[PDB]
RNA sequence: GUGAAAUUCUUGGACCGGCGCAAGACGGACCAGAGCGAAAGCAUUUGCCAAGAAUGUUUUCAUUAAUCAAGAACGAAAGUCGGAGGUUCGAAGACGAUCAGAUACCGUCGUAGUUCCGACCAUAAACGAUGCCGACCGGCGAUGCGGCGGCGUUAUUCCCAUGACCCGCCGGGCAGCUUCCGGGAAACCAAAGUCUUUGGGUUCCGGGGGGAGUAUGGUUGCAAAGCUGAAACUUAAAGGAAUUGACGG
């Protein structure tokens, strides 16, 4: 292929490029909004969370931090937060 | 009684054959069950007077038939068999005289039961002989 | 053993039947006799071998082509063996097995919807690939 | 001058009641005379014996050491004395582009007997597997052995000699650690590859005869 | 000639060219 | 002149490997550098099979195999003809050589 | 025990077999063109101690970087010194063989050594005979690690994770096959390519073959030796890759 337009890149070929080496950098990781389940109010939590939270309502553990995205724990609903 | 045990035509007596098969000899070893008491022991150096041919086929088949007449004589019928080469870190596979010893065994009128092998295999063995460039010929 | 023909009894039969082919025949002492006069073979032992060659081939070619060529006999195998000549084609079959992928590639085509083609359960496993190295 | 065999006496050897087949065959000693005793020297005989000539529809590739105690006439009764996987089984389980796990604990029975038991493994390639080697990693090794450990010192430590070897002679414990260790790693080929003895409770001659009777 | 026994007979001789150096 | 790319050794990302002994010399020879053959035999030869089946006291008995890995050294195998030397495009060739089981 | 033997052990039971004991080595088969480490090198289980790459990262600092004279840490084996331990093997040595001779290849015995701790030495075909950092330039199937996705099988359970497989993607590795990218004297190399269309940054280093890694000076070391390192003189070739033939115990 002498001639990729490497000037427009379908979307399928950019999700598929690296991180760093798309034409422009875009992070994988995004932001959710939890639901503590048994509660009523809702947090702000990383895709690739670091650090255990904990919603001050909810007393259990929300994430569990691993090699690269955070397990949400059973009942909790997650939706993205503006791309 | 006379040199035998009392058992019944039914029933069969066993013992235990170690066939020691390495290179230059050939040991056919008959003991009882536990191996602590032996009946007889008939090796190919005093088969054949020539020094070359201890472990030749042609002395292992008489050492066998010499122990399945003592055998017979003492009224054994069946008869394990423990194959067995040098080990140790030495060579692993039995000599020449095993196959011939043990063809003799079966045809001269005796019972086989379980045959294995009793070599001696090292975890990882000492310094086996010969330095590190081998055996030069 | 030993009755293998040489290049030179083999070649010489080759030119004179393709060049001659419907004066010889099936019946060895004719093509003999036709071999004195169509070309001239010094040695009798020789002709009659080349004689040979010719009655072998002969009966080769009334059955079937050869690595020798006639342009008459080319003409008729093409003649001959038109078709099976079947009452329908092979390829008019009234149902089609389909796969889901490939109908909804006629449907970005647009040239799917149609009566004949069916769609098929795909299959589940996805195993494909020979099980890698020995057994 | 005349052969020792004239003086030779045989005595038949006998099975615990483990096993079906009580009679495994038959020993010879020297007769009782002066400084030499015929009872003593039959003390400590080891029997290399097949479970298959002991059992009707068991294995073939078992053996068992069952050293002898007691003798009484013409009888030689004979306890557990370990049990090892013969040569050719082993060999043939060790195959290549896998795994083997080896474990070994050390467990006091409630009777007496101190028991070395060794325990092998062999990791399974599925059989949709298309990848040549199912190796399994060091971790994951380190999970089957540590959990091979303890659930073959919990079926020993809280049972007598007794109940050890019969429930050994189908080998209930390898076929725990089949079905316990799947959830980490699939293995197929897990036996108790060889136990054996350390030490023994005093020679208590009540126990032999409930061993080979009641 | 063995060019690692040629290394040897090299230091044969400067041992000996040593001992009379220091001999001297 | 290299002869082979990998030098007649599967070393790649080592430093040194152990060394293993030929079973016909007791040479020193690196373990990925010998031949290593593993040898599954009859107990008892075809020539006496049939005089040990019809001696066993078993009314179905299998004879065991043996199982021992051989360790060669190149000069050993090549004495025993159990590697030959191949032309300059043969010696690529990995595949193993055919049972000739059919 | 050997091609054949012999030295050597043997009626004191040699060898073999059974039961125990002791010693010091050694970690098979699994063990692979697989992993880690800067190399040297590293393979029984468990525990402790620190360390590390890669992956994940919409965390933090903001140029803090690359190579590096002088200098420094580590550095197989053998060797040295001190102390333990000395199973096996085994320089030297002795003997028996072979041979025209055999100071050897073969066999028996066996010292130093081989093992552990401490202190030295600083060399290997220490090899990928191939500097490090960075960019670009074909394809394909695998493998190791981490992550990200998806038909399904499997493990338990009541659902997911979560393990074991299956199909894919990304990044870092060990590699492999193919290719008229290109290069090269070719063997061959996706680097040894992007070199007369010659300049990315930067260390070490070679200048026909010997003499010679020698002599001498200096320095290190207990020693053996290590590092640095010529000259006189001699020579028309010495070499590298491929081709044909001739020959091969
Ligand atoms: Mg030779
Ligand atoms: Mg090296
Ligand atoms: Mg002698
Ligand atoms: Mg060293
Ligand atoms: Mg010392
Ligand atoms: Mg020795
Ligand atoms: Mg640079
Ligand atoms: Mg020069
Ligand atoms: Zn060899």
């Amino acid at each position: 292929p002498l001639a990729k337009d490497l000037l427009h890149p379908s979307p399928e070929e950019e999700k598929r490029k690296h991180k760093k080496k798309r034409l422009v950098q875009s992070p994988n990781s995004y932001f959710m909004d939890v639901k503590c389940p048994g509660c009523y109010k809702i947090t702000t939590v990383f895709s690739h969370a670091q650090t255990v939270v904990l919603c001050v309502g909810c007393s259990t553990v929300l994430c569990q931090p691993t090699g690269g995205k955070a397990r949400l724990t059973e009942g909790c609903s997650f939706r993205r937060k503006q791309h | 009684i006379s040199l035998g045990p009392q058992v019944a035509e039914g029933e069969n007596v066993f013992g235990v054959c170690h066939i020691f098969a390495s290179f230059n000899d050939t040991f056919v070893h008959v003991t009882d069950l536990s191996g602590k008491e032996t009946i007889c022991r008939v090796t190919g150096g005093m088969k054949v007077k020539a020094d070359r041919d201890e472990s030749s086929p042609y002395a292992a088949m008489l050492a066998a038939q010499d122990v399945a007449q003592r055998c017979k004589e003492l009224g054994i019928t069946a008869l394990h068999i423990k194959l067995r080469a040098t080990g140790g870190n030495r060579t692993k596979t039995p000599g020449p005289g095993a196959q011939s010893a043990l063809r003799a065994l079966a045809r001269s009128g005796m019972k086989i039961g379980r045959i294995e092998d009793v070599t001696p295999i090292p975890s990882d063995s000492t310094r086996r002989k010969g330095g590190r460039r081998g055996r030069r010929l | 053993m030993g009755r293998v023909r040489t290049k030179t009894v083999k070649k010489a039969a080759r030119v004179i039947i393709e060049k001659y082919y419907t004066r010889l025949g099936n019946d060895f002492h004719t093509n003999k006799r036709v071999c004195e006069e169509i070309a001239i073979i010094p040695s009798k032992k020789l002709r009659n071998k080349i004689a040979g060659y010719v009655t072998h081939l002969m009966k080769r070619i009334q059955r079937g082509p050869v690595r020798g060529i006639s342009i008459k006999l080319q003409e008729e195998e093409r003649e001959r063996r038109d078709n099976y000549v079947p009452e329908v084609s092979a390829l008019d079959q009234e149902i089609i097995e389909v796969d889901p992928d490939t109908k909804e590639m006629l449907k970005l085509l647009d040239f799917g919807s149609l009566s004949n083609l069916q769609v098929t359960q795909p299959t589940v496993g996805m195993n494909f690939k020979t099980p890698r190295g020995p057994v | 001058v005349v052969d020792p065999f004239s003086k030779k006496d045989w005595y038949d050897v006998k099975a615990p009641a483990m096993f079906n087949i009580r009679n495994i065959g038959k020993t010879l000693v020297t007769r009782t005379q002066g400084t030499k005793i015929a009872s003593d020297g039959l003390k400590g005989r080891v029997f290399e014996v097949s479970l298959a000539d002991l059992q009707n529809d068991e294995v073939a590739f078992r053996k068992f050491k069952l050293i002898t105690e007691d003798v009484q006439g013409k009888n030689c009764l004979t306890n557990f004395h370990g049990m090892d996987l013969t040569r050719d089984k082993m060999c043939s389980m060790v195959k290549k582009w896998q795994t083997m796990i080896e474990a070994h604990v050390d467990v006091k029975t409630t009777d007496g007997y101190l028991l070395r038991l060794f325990c092998v493994g062999f990791t399974k390639k599925r059989n949709n597997q298309i990848r040549k080697t199912s190796y399994a990693q060091h971790q994951q090794v380190r999970q089957i052995r540590k959990k091979m450990m303890e659930i073959m010192t919990r079926e020993v430590q809280t049972n007598d000699l007794k109940e050890v070897v019969n429930k050994l002679i189908p080998d209930s414990i390898g076929k725990d650690i089949e079905k316990a260790c799947q959830s980490i790693y699939p293995l197929h080929d897990v036996f108790v590859r060889k136990v054996k003895m350390l030490k023994k409770p005093k020679f208590e001659l009540g126990k032999l005869m409930e061993l080979h009777g009641e | 000639m063995r060019a690692k026994w040629r290394k040897k007979r090299m230091r044969r001789l400067k041992r000996k060219r040593r001992k009379m150096r220091q001999r001297s | 002149t290299k002869k082979r790319r990998n030098n007649g050794r599967a070393k790649k990302g080592r430093g040194h490997v152990q060394p293993i002994r030929c079973t016909n010399c007791a040479r020193c020879v690196p373990k990925d550098k010998a031949i290593k053959k593993f040898v599954i035999r009859n107990i008892v030869e075809a020539a006496a099979v049939r005089d040990i089946s019809e001696a066993s006291v078993f009314d179905a008995y299998v004879l065991p195999k043996l199982y021992v890995k051989l360790h060669y050294c190149v000069s050993c195998a090549i004495h025993s003809k159990v590697v030959r030397n191949r032309s300059r495009e043969a010696r690529k060739d990995r595949t193993p050589p055919p049972r000739f089981r059919p």
